[PDB]
RNA sequence: AGGACCGAACCGACUAAUGUUGAAAAAUUAGCGGAUGACUUGUGGCUGGGGGUGAAAGGCCAAUCAAACCGGGAGAUAGCU
RNA sequence: GCUCGCCGGAAGACCAAGGGUUCCUGUCCAACGUUAAUCGGGGCAGGGUGAGUCGACCCCUAAGGCGAGGCCGAAAGGCGUAGUCGAUGGGAAACAGGUUAAUAUUCCUGUACUUGGUGUUACUGCGAAGGGGGGACGGAGAAGGCUAUGUUGGCCGGGCGACGGUUGUCCCGGUUUAAGCGUGUAGGCUGGUUUUCCAGGCAAAUCCGGAAAAUCAAGGCUGAGGCGUGAUGACGAGGCACUACGGUGCUGAAGCAACAAAUGCCCUGCUUCCAGGAAAAGCCUCUAAGCAUCAGGUAACAUCAAAUCGUACCCCAAACCGACACAGGUGGUCAGGUAGAGAAUACCAAGGCGCUUGAGAGAACUCGGGUGAAGGAACUAGGCAAAAUGGUGCCGUAACUUCGGGAGAAGGCACGCUGAUAUGUAGGUGAGGUCCCUCGCGGAUGGAGCUGAAAUCAGUCGAAGAUACCAGCUGGCUGCAACUGUUUAUUAAAAACACAGCACUGUGCAAACACGAAAGUGGACGUAUACGGUGUGACGCCUGCCCGGUGCCGGAAGGUUAAUU
RNA sequence: AAUUCCUUGUCGGGUAAGUUCCGACCUGCACGAAUGGCGUAAUGAUGGCCAGGCUGUCUCCACCCGAGACUCAGUGAAAUU
RNA sequence: UGAGCCUGUUUGAUGUUCUAACGUUGACCCGUAAUCCGGGUUGCGGACAGUGUCUGGUGGGUAGUUUGACUGGGGCGGUCU
């Protein structure tokens, strides 16, 4: 659900959040945990690669399932679960020889339900087979890319792909961006489509709430000097040039793809 | 007010030390440098 | 509940007087702002000079910065005093 | 030696970092000490630091460092696997009294605890570089049970007062005791036991995980405080005999109860929220190769061992960082009384100091302060500086508004002491005595003793009762930035920077982009509800016309055009 | 008007007297729509103007309490020439 | 399908197909007690991608420098045979 904060601070004036009474209060399942340690965007030369990150809460890594594998064995849900390290909310399952597992949560997944993996499994919400064996016009998630690899597509809160054609050793999808692609047809993929799809309707309110996650203050380029930027200069307020990237390549319109090798698998580029 | 110099044994040994400056070839030449001049002391280390 | 209110410890630096061969190569006295948070503090670690880091003032990098310090080319050149 | 003054959440006491003899005793006054010096943190000589239990070393890992073979690079060298290092974090065990000129949980007295080696006896399936458990973890909030510690009464010893009174409802002092061992309470969490089966934990498993029956309803773990012992002991005002002025020998009274009460302990608990909160070993279990007469495991006794390094002194300062015996800077622990909401402020306790030039006089002028007739901003660029308001309870409070605010808006009234209601009230705590029951640190009744707000009525003193310290000035119109935040260490704190929100554009994952001659690394153990760049800057109503010039995106017929031949 | 040279533009309000202030007019030297346009409750050690209380800021200065300046004894500098 | 020689031969261009060079930051076995490295088996790409030498375009991202004299001061104006 949905709920807007009442005026009691400026700070509290424009906030609305995402609550859920349904996932777990309580601890993580232990076995399935390891550590993670913060970057601050530098690599190991020590050198800032990427800009404006650094602090944040500490947080614990979920070790996820993206193959599904163990074909032939009924699973149960037990419980949903939040997860600080993406966008999308998490199940654990119990095997029936007595092996738990951590899998993405699709939309309408309770607890109690079933699930199934392999060539000869229903046609449900939470099932993995190959595309050879899916209906043509079906929507999934969770989509490899090279058979046996693990999802690569369509794994953030809210998204799917289209099975749109099959011909031969190959099928079409169309994805959330537009692009129509080719990829084998011996891949697996997940029906249905991933939960939380309300994760967008949230606004932060103030600048401590971005801070909470890491994010670090944005500079103007405009506000600089000319030592610093392209942009920098003037006295008062001055362009008076094309708009350029920090180390002067022109942005907002430039195309920057340059990719020969995998241009077969490419049918139309997104409108 | 404070000021610039604050003092560590440590952090002075790991800087400035006999293994240091063996560990690196730079570090070689400073020491011959200074055997050759004929110093009594050679580095910071007691 | 809250980047909520009043106010000590703690962290800052808006006004005036003194001081200017100072008690002090940036301080003292009387007032002043924040004070559960984008807060403050101890120990260790990483980034090196046309390079670093910068909520961006050409700010900071050992009382030194529109290109640090030390040694060398070196007795650079000086139609000038 | 007697009097006076100052600090007392410090200007007292104990440490880490840093320093290294500044510590104690004898002797000297040239130089050092902003003056004299018989004195000193000064010169000279001698003395002083005692550990199985405190620390370091040792076992284990974080961020990061080094790195056999390996990959890469004109040389020099760069990055990395198996490994090995690295605390600011995890891992056995000790208390009270006495003593030196200078050391003490180390020396002496009394009473304790932990980990290993060897031997004898009695029972017995032991075994890891591997599997499982545990160690093991966030912010904020509430109120129940306690202790440290304080006040008063009882008890014991002493006193009868330099000037009116003081055998009493009077004055002064003391009333202290640990670790360990036994008991398992206020309280928190969790149903217990047996049997059979199984695609999981690389192989095995009696251990963990999963499924199906029967049976019992009570089993188990964790836990402050209190009580007993330790203790016929030690300590203790004072007395009997001399003092080297540091002290010796002996003796030695009382040593109880009530109430108030922590920011400390139960609590790594309980309730709730989103931003979702380390690793490895020590420890408890399970088996594999292997050994099964052996070796090994559990318990009881006897004996041996626990090495090596630090330990003096200063530590908000004259011993550390500032060239100085410099009004500056520097992390942790302890927390008495009266008034007070308080770790603010005033006066005191234990304890520590008067800051290393003095003595006179009482001119102009400069510095820091107190008071002012009549006027009340006439001063000045500008009410700059000064003066003024200031507490608690109750009455009462406007335009505008995003309905939370504006608001402590503004403006008012009461406030000390003594008596009664009530020889101390409403509340809080709680002994004897009487019953109940598995019998205990139990349940019900019962109210002695102690402690104790706030209000109303009638009086009374002064010019003044929030009397000292402490402790908001208020209202009206307008420009800019929505708001909390940030910045020119040392002349600029702002309208400048950031911000939540909005839009354009790139990017299909060996992603775009960035550091790198390369190998590689970040982005990210993320996947278009995600990530990078650019401009605007909460919210409300909105955001018109121009593709001629310069950029970017698409096209491919015609003209011009490189190496090469 | 943080934008207007001519300019102290012209009209109204507030004062005994107002080049600053508040409300309007339109002749915009040289405003204007995300290098955004017009508004807006709350917030500000932010810029401008008017009131009450208060006063040694002022007419115009007078007295007092402390630290120096002055005299005696000990020590004992500096810029410049 | 276009060019040379006596239908056949030599040599270009375009388009399908194939595997044996080359790529794999897909899966499995060993060195091994190892998410690096090498070898082996198997899928997917495939003469494309990528690297060396030569060559045309773009290139304030970075580097080395030039930007005259007379003159009732210099700049603006005018001038220099």
């Amino acid at each position: 659900a949905v709920v807007k904060c009442k005026p009691t601070s400026p700070g509290r004036r424009h906030v609305v959040k995402v609550v859920n009474p349904e996932l777990h209060k309580g601890k993580p399942f232990a076995p399935l945990l390891e550590k993670n340690s913060k970057s601050g965007g530098r690599n190991n030369n020590g050198r800032i690669t990427t800009r404006h990150i650094g602090g944040g809460h500490k947080q614990a890594y979920r070790i996820v399932d993206f193959k599904r594998n163990k074909d032939g064995i009924p699973a149960v849900v037990e419980r949903l679960e939040y997860d600080p390290n993406r966008s999308a909310n998490i199940a654990l399952v119990l095997y029936k020889d007595g092996e738990r597992r951590y899998i993405l949560a699709p939309k309408g997944l309770k607890a109690g339900d079933q699930i199934q993996s392999g060539v000869d499994a229903a046609i449900k919400p939470g099932n993995t087979l190959p595309m050879r064996n899916i209906p043509v016009g079906s929507t999934v998630h969770n989509v490899e890319m090279k058979p046996g690899k693990g999802g690569q597509l369509a794994r953030s809160a809210g998204t799917y792909v289209q099975i749109v054609a099959r011909d031969g050793a190959y099928v079409t999808l169309r994805l959330r961006s537009g692009e129509m692609r080719k990829v084998e047809a011996d891949c697996r993929a997940t029906l249905g489509e991933v939960g939380n799809a309300e994760h967008m309707l949230r606004v932060l309110g103030k600048a401590g709430a971005a801070r909470w996650r890491g994010v670090r203050p944005t500079v103007r380029g405009t506000a600089m000097n000319p030592v610093d930027h392209p942009h920098g200069g003037g006295e008062g307020r001055n362009f008076g040039k094309h708009p350029v990237t920090p180390w002067g390549v022109q942005t907002k319109g430039k195309k920057t793809r340059s990719n020969k090798r995998t241009d077969k698998f490419i049918v139309r580029r997104r409108s | 007010m404070k000021r610039t110099f604050q003092p560590s044994v440590l952090k002075r040994n790991r800087s400035h030390g006999f293994r240091a400056r063996m560990a690196t070839k730079n570090g070689r030449q400073v020491l011959a440098r200074r055997r050759a001049k004929g110093r009594a002391r050679l580095t910071v280390s007691k």
